[PDB]
């Protein structure tokens, strides 16, 4: 909630970018991690009764 | 003034070369299981299942 720092921040450079894409490629990779361990038969089987 | 040009260019070259070492172990990685699975697929018959 302010205006000048982020004036300030700003002159920085891509800091603020390269850490969201590095946060987005994790949260992108953890669930390409669930996939892979869990999602591997694209078939649902049940037990019989 | 000088400075902070130095001091911020130095930061960015030590998180480039940050990135760069954590993307080469993920290349390493990546490697090694290819390497694997070459000696095993290509070399001979592998009984490992998927």
């Amino acid at each position: 909630d302010s205006t000048e720092c982020s004036n300030l921040l700003l002159q920085y450079g891509s800091f603020c970018t390269q850490l969201n894409r590095a946060l987005t490629g994790i949260a992108v990779e953890q669930d390409k991690n669930t996939q892979e361990v869990f999602a591997q038969v694209k078939q649902i089987y049940k037990t019989p009764p | 003034q000088i400075d902070r040009l130095i001091t911020g260019r130095l930061q960015s070259l030590q998180t480039y070369v940050t990135q760069q070492l954590i993307r080469a172990a993920e290349i390493r990685a990546s490697a090694n299981l290819a390497a694997t699975k070459m000696s095993e697929c290509v070399l001979g018959q592998s009984k490992r299942v998927d």
